[PDB]
């Protein structure tokens, strides 16, 4: 019937009255195609903020009633106890039978327990609470409040409160749900604009009535049916496959290596840049004039292209490439042939900005960042582009413009320099082989076994079972840099395509 | 499942006997040596 | 059923032989060094770091010499190998602090002599 | 107490890790497995010292691994009972004293310091003191503590210690 929610939620809370770890749900490394560093929350970080803090956790209870979020072996092969307590369906509590096993389990297992359930807040509160009330003769108040200030929101399902006073106080001095963050109750319909440069006149948009409508504009804009960002995907080239390139006479150009971004110009202020997280920033003094009225300005328009870092001998120049446009003044360019919008855009956004940049009523030193077009070449050039930095070649046929992904946008990039996501769990060999031959295993997404190996330094025990950074040179992985708040690795079948690519390259 | 299918030096796997393996092929009254001998395997359809 | 205060050992430790202080921030610096070079090798344990560090910090004979000094002149003295270590680690000033912190040398020694060895030690103590 | 004594220890070599150098392995293995380890007999293994002896490798029937039996120097710790040992504060506390002793932890319960020593958490450390003020037992002092008697345990030989006798406490 209606939602529950992950990606915003805390990992964890204050533990409570000193004995109980209030989490979310770990999920597994299956997932890591779905998110990233901001938003992943994996066993083996959990196992080792522990270890981190010289603590042990004793036994984690489990009250999802499910086994596809993580695997229960990556809890157990530390030490930890892993239960499975199912618990009540149906958005029911709890039930006595319940509370009670709970409560047999855990007077068993000083040491921390894990309970956690999707979110952490209300099965786990509730267990918790009737726990610190039978076995720790708290009363349900103190219990109910220590909660809510440990888990930062706490319970918050009125139904589980009245139940909880019910049960262990009066039900007429249940409180009502707290209000909840208005700003969670948020994700139902990168922070960063650019990595490593500070850009001025852009600022993030989180407004929620703009953001959706910005979003909103960009899907119809491109007839998108599905959520998510609507710009076309290039896809992998290794092949018998420069002939396709050479079919419907694509144009190539030179890849630089920048962020994906679409420009939505809807006004005179609105200007809006798209990145592949279908995050959006705010543009200010970005200038767009109409073409045939120098004084008016551009409305209904969408371009698509990179944003890409031009060094400009001790400071770094943020550069915008327009390498597209699928509509202009509510008319469908994007449905024209690929030359036509590449004139397009020459005549009717670079141009007319130009003709202002002559005439001192447009400033290039007060806006934000460089606005340019990528120029495009034949195949046959193609040939000596092969004999502003390029690390790869893009490849685009000259038909109509197509979201999604596109089988027929060829990406040919130098590679050599391809890292993969890696759990790294540093294990000193005891058993059948007991040697000194300590090394550090590297895990994936789906894979239960250790997906490769890496040689133990010095440096290296730093980030045990945390996630570390391994370009691949040398037949080795090599460590390059800590993903300091990502959880785990990237999924098995993401580092699979990675070792594709590099034993297959383009 | 097809994932802890893989095999790595050190692991053992207690496969169908085949052809040249050795077993010991005795009668009851073993009231000499020769009465329990080894013999190398060959796989024949019927069941004797 | 085993006690310090009079010499009660296990039967294990019989044979066994006492190290000075010194003599253990040497020996496992000298593994230090050994670990430093020979590559391929990981780093020891971390009793190996608290030990060395807790020796280093409490380290009484700045030289090796000094060290044998010491077990020269100690050795020659009829203690045992428990007695003559604590003496030589704890290094106290006075024989009334010689028998009070070691109540197995009550008559091993005269306390004149106890304490013309307590001021020997104090000469050959590496001051800092 | 500091000791050099001479320890045998079984080490189990497969054939996947013979070499070409066998010797080594076995030194390396022996490196590994008993340093920094504690047994309820012999204390605190250290370290070992000099792999005086390598025995003949008996193969064990029906296994693979061949089994050496090991001779060598080592330098070891035990704590004893009524040792007054030399130790580093850690932590002063209002139920006791948490001190060091090499790698060992050592913990004095008040009931066993004398009324002179009060605790005092209104000092910016919380110490142990007297109401002169004269002897002053707070974190990463050097002091001395005869040992009462140590927990015996499985890898660890945690002590404690006494203030009660004469000349015990600050150095
Ligand atoms: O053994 C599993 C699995 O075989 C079965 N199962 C789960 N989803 C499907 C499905 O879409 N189609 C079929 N035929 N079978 C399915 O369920 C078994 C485990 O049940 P769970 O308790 O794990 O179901 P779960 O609680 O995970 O669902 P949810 O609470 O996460 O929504």
């Amino acid at each position: 019937k209606i939602p529950p929610r992950w990606l915003n939620c805390p990992r964890r809370g204050q533990p409570v009255a000193g004995r109980f770890l209030p989490l979310k749900t770990m999920l597994g490394p299956r997932y890591d195609s779905q998110v990233a560093e901001e938003n992943r929350f994996h066993p083996s970080m959990l196992s080792n903020y522990l270890k981190s803090l010289k603590v042990k956790m004793g036994l984690l209870v489990d009250l999802t009633n499910t086994s596809r979020f993580y695997d229960r072996n990556d809890i157990e092969k530390e030490g930890i106890k892993y239960i499975k307590l199912q618990c009540k369906g149906h958005g029911e509590c709890p039930t006595t039978e319940n509370t009670e096993t709970f409560i047999r389990l855990c007077e068993r297992f000083p040491e921390l327990i894990g309970v956690h359930c999707t979110h952490g807040f209300n099965r786990t509160g509730f267990l918790i609470c009737a726990f610190l009330v039978e076995k720790m003769d708290w009363s349900i108040e103190a219990a109910v409040a220590t909660f809510a200030q440990a888990r930062p929101p706490g319970i918050y399902k009125g139904d589980y409160l009245k139940e909880l006073f019910r049960r262990y106080g009066d039900i007429e001095e249940a409180p009502p749900p707290p209000l909840l963050p208005d700003w969670c109750f948020e994700d139902d319909e990168g922070a960063i604009f650019l990595e490593g440069v500070t850009v001025k006149g852009v600022t993030q948009v989180t407004t929620q009535p703009k953001l959706g409508e910005v979003q909103q504009k960009c899907h119809q804009f491109c007839g998108w049916e599905g959520s998510g960002f609507p710009g076309a995907q290039p896809v992998s080239m290794d092949k018998q496959n420069i002939k396709l390139l050479d079919l419907k006479p694509y144009k190539v150009s030179w890849k630089a290596d920048g962020t994906r971004y679409m420009m939505l110009i809807d006004g005179t202020n609105e200007v809006f840049m798209i990145d592949r997280d279908n995050s959006v920033f705010h543009v200010s003094n970005l200038e767009f004039p109409f073409r045939k009225d120098l004084r008016m300005h551009l409305s209904n328009t969408l371009l698509d292209g990179e944003m890409i870092i031009d060094r400009v001998n001790g400071q770094a120049v943020p550069r915008y490439l327009i390498y597209d446009i699928i509509k202009f003044n509510s008319q469908p360019v994007g449905d024209c042939d690929f030359n036509v919008r590449l004139q397009c855009i020459e005549r009717e956004i670079i141009s007319p900005r130009h003709e202002k940049m002559k005439t001192g009523l447009i400033d290039k030193t007060q806006e934000p960042f460089s606005v340019r077009n990528k120029p495009f070449f034949d195949i046959c050039t193609s040939r000596k582009l092969l004999e502003h930095e390029m690390d790869g070649l893009i490849f685009q046929p000259t038909g109509k413009y197509k979201p999604g992904r596109c089988d027929d946008i060829l990406k040919w990039k130098p590679p050599s320099l391809n890292s993969v996501d890696f759990r790294l769990k540093i294990t000193r060999m005891g058993g059948e082989g007991l040697l000194p031959q300590n090394v550090g295993l590297l895990y994936v997404g789906g894979y239960e076994r250790p997906f490769a190996q890496i040689k133990v330094t010095k440096e290296l025990k730093q980030y045990d079972n945390k996630i570390i950074e391994c370009k691949f040179e040398n037949n080795s992985w090599v460590f390059m840099r800590q993903r300091t708040d990502k959880s785990f690795p990237n999924a098995y079948n993401t580092a699979m395509a990675v070792c594709n690519s590099i034993s297959n390259p383009v | 499942k097809p994932s802890d299918l893989h095999l790595q030096t050190g692991y053992k796997v207690e496969r169908h006997m085949c052809d040249g393996d050795i077993v010991i092929f005795n009668r009851q009254p073993t009231l000499h040596k020769m009465s329990m001998m080894g013999h190398r395997v060959r796989i024949l359809p019927w069941s004797t | 059923e085993e006690d310090a205060s009079q010499l009660i050992f296990p039967k294990e430790f019989e044979t066994a032989e006492t190290l000075l202080n010194s003599e253990v921030h040497m020996l496992l610096e000298h593994r230090k060094q050994q670990n430093e070079s020979a590559e391929d090798e990981q780093e020891l344990s971390e009793v190996f770091m608290k030990t060395l560090n807790y020796t280093a910090r409490f380290s009484r004979f700045k030289n090796r010499e000094t060290i044998a000094s010491v077990r020269s002149l100690l050795l020659q003295k009829k203690l045992h190998k428990f007695e003559l270590a604590c003496l030589a680690n704890l290094c106290p000033e006075t024989a009334e602090e010689s028998k009070a912190l070691i109540p197995s040398l009550e008559g091993r020694f005269e306390d004149e002599e106890l304490q013309q060895i307590l001021d020997d030690i104090q000469t050959k103590r590496s001051f800092q | 107490m500091f000791y050099h004594i001479s320890l045998e220890h079984e080490i189990l070599l497969h054939p996947r890790y013979f070499g070409p150098n066998l010797l080594n392995t076995v030194k390396q293995k022996l490196f590994t497995e008993v340093e920094g380890t504690c047994t309820g007999k012999y204390g605190f293994v250290i370290a070992v010292t000099t792999i005086d002896n390598i025995g003949a490798g008996v193969i064990q029937p029906g296994r693979g691994f061949v089994l050496y039996p090991v001779k060598y120097k080592a330098i070891v710790f035990r704590p004893f009972k009524g040792e007054v040992v030399d130790a580093v504060v850690t932590q002063v506390n209002k139920v006791g004293l948490f001190t060091e002793i090499g790698p060992m932890s050592c913990f004095i319960s008040r009931h066993s310091i004398p009324s002179e020593m009060e605790f005092d958490p209104n000092s910016n450390p919380p110490c142990y003191k007297t109401m002169d003020e004269d002897i002053v037992i707070q974190q990463d002092d050097e002091i001395r503590l005869k040992i009462v008697g140590t927990r015996v345990d499985k890898n660890d030989i945690f002590a404690i210690g006494s203030l009660m006798d004469d000349y015990l406490g600050l150095v």
